[PDB]
């Protein structure tokens, strides 16, 4: 049922935290990476994911 | 006086769309970018008020949107688009849709930025596998997705004031190897994240101005839906 | 003259970001982290050194 | 009502004190948790008024200090203090320095807090390189600069609320060698920075608490000066 519907189910099953990923959860992060708080951050890849990047091998 | 250029939007459901609330919480002024096959289907449904619910930020604050734009990522100058999209219906009735043009808009209507974001990507065989992509498709991939940050850089540098700082999106797929995000999608995200750490060291250099990228989770997307596999 | 004189030397004129790195700037994202603002973030690394860990080969 | 803890602070000179005036901006009521052998110099310095300077947060905003508690990381409970450092000058007039009895210190006087910062490391061999590092000196590094994140996680999530957040401070000797660095310090921030992942998958889960670790640039404080090379 489509790539997207797969990833996102899977997402929050095996993600550390099991909360639904908000377009403004993305949204609160580049506005402070746009914002002067964050002056000392550059050429930086940071992950707004619930943290699933950092899981191998899933509990189920 | 921070005023934020958002280069990626078509519709509410997206991560610019998200971007731009949350900045209005922050009383930035937003500029959209809107490609242009969608930009009236778009002014249609934002003058018919089928987005004012979306943009009631919170706080009984209204999204402040300074102004929306045609915006096409895969043209740089005026004198590089083909007769093909230059007959086309929906960006005949348009001019000032290239990357530079827009700088040049902007610049003209507001003066300088200090806010830019690359929220788009596109990819004609994305429904493909990495082993069946053409070398067209592929190419396509990069132009439209990782190019177009280059360009931006280097057109709305001009524009842009000191310290001002830049993002853009990427996904996990250039990393780790996901099933069914082909066409050349991980190949151009690939290049995306590394073209931001030498741009880092280009725009912090000589300009003092900062570019990260920000690996997103799922989201259901217009363009998400997209991905047929 | 010690370690730590000549990294912070070392990062004034390598990083892509030529500026002295305060104690602040590291609060100011510690500050973004502890926030509700960063709740999709967890189990990360990340780096605020004015993005001196991006090079591989300084200039002169 | 946002209270936090900051673990490792012994002057104005390091990262744990930018960290605490950054929160004070944000209005986050401060708890200072310093190590004995220094507890002592930094009360007197603060009572004298030398640290008034360093407590102004520019718009005119005090520093406000919620308590200030001894506290050593390399005790987890009570009985894990051997009777040496016990009768020790600087720690015979002192309390409730363990991680488990500065938990339940702050329990008792605040409740539950919301945020936690390991602001701290300790390494006795920091002078010699890794490969002549020995394995007492290694493991104090571990101990001292790694394990006693995962232990005041251990403790404090019992007086955390949901939702709660943890950092630490890395260095990137971890991931790239930087001679100098020694005494297994970059093996416990290696530690520390892998732990940081698992315990986020721990505490994500069953407490729906986060934590993240800063990997910071270089800063001239006073354990950065122990580092002799
Ligand atoms: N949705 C996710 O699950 C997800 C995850 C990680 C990263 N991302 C990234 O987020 C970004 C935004 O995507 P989204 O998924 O929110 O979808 P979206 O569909 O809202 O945004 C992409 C936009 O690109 C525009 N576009 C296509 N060709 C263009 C061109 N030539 N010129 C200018 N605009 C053009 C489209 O109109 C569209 O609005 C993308 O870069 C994507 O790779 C998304
Ligand atoms: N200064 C840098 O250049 C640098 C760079 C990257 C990461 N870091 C990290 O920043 C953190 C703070 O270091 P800093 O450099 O600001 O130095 P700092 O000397 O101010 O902080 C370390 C603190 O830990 C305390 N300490 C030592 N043993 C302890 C114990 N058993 N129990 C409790 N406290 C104990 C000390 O009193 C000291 O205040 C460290 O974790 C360090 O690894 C520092
Ligand atoms: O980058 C993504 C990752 C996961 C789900 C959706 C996207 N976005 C995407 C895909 C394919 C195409 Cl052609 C365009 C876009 Cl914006
Ligand atoms: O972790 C670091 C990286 C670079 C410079 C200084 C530090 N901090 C440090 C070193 C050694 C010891 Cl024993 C204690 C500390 Cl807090």
């Amino acid at each position: 049922y489509t790539f997207i519907d797969y990833a996102i189910e899977y997402s929050e099953k095996y993600a550390p935290l099991r909360q639904k990923l908000l377009s403004t959860d993305i949204g609160s992060v580049a506005s402070f990476l746009l914002s002067r708080e964050s002056r000392a951050i550059t050429g930086q890849t940071i992950y707004v994911d619930n943290g699933l990047n950092i899981m191998f091998l899933p509990d189920d | 006086e921070d005023i934020c250029f958002i280069a990626g939007i078509g519709d509410t459901n997206g991560y610019g769309w998200g971007i731009a609330k949350e900045l209005s919480k922050r009383n930035v002024k937003i500029i959209f970018g809107i490609w242009p096959p969608v930009y009236n289907i778009f002014m249609k449904n934002y003058k018919n008020g089928k987005f004012d619910n979306d943009m009631i930020i919170d706080k009984d604050k209204k999204m402040n949107i300074l102004d929306m734009l045609p915006f096409d990522a895969s043209f740089d100058t005026a004198n590089d688009i083909d007769e093909e999209t230059k007959n086309n219906k929906r960006y005949n009735m348009l001019q000032n849709y290239t990357i530079e043009d827009v700088a040049n808009l902007i610049h003209q209507k507001y003066g300088k930025i200090n806010m830019l974001v690359h929220s788009l990507a596109n990819a004609k065989e994305v429904q493909k596998d990495l082993l069946n992509t053409s070398r067209k498709g592929y190419l396509d991939a990069l132009s439209k997705s990782s190019y177009s940050l280059i360009s931006l850089c280097k057109y709305f540098v001009n524009i842009m004031k000191p310290q001002s700082s830049i993002i853009s999106l990427t996904y996990h797929a250039s990393q780790k190897v996901v099933p069914g995000y082909g066409g050349g999608m991980s190949s151009a995200k690939a290049a995306l994240e590394s073209d931001t750490r030498v741009l880092a060291y280009h725009l912090g250099r000589n300009y003092n101005i900062r570019i990260n990228t920000i690996s997103a989770g799922p989201l259901k997307s217009r363009a998400a839906t997209a991905i047929n596999k």
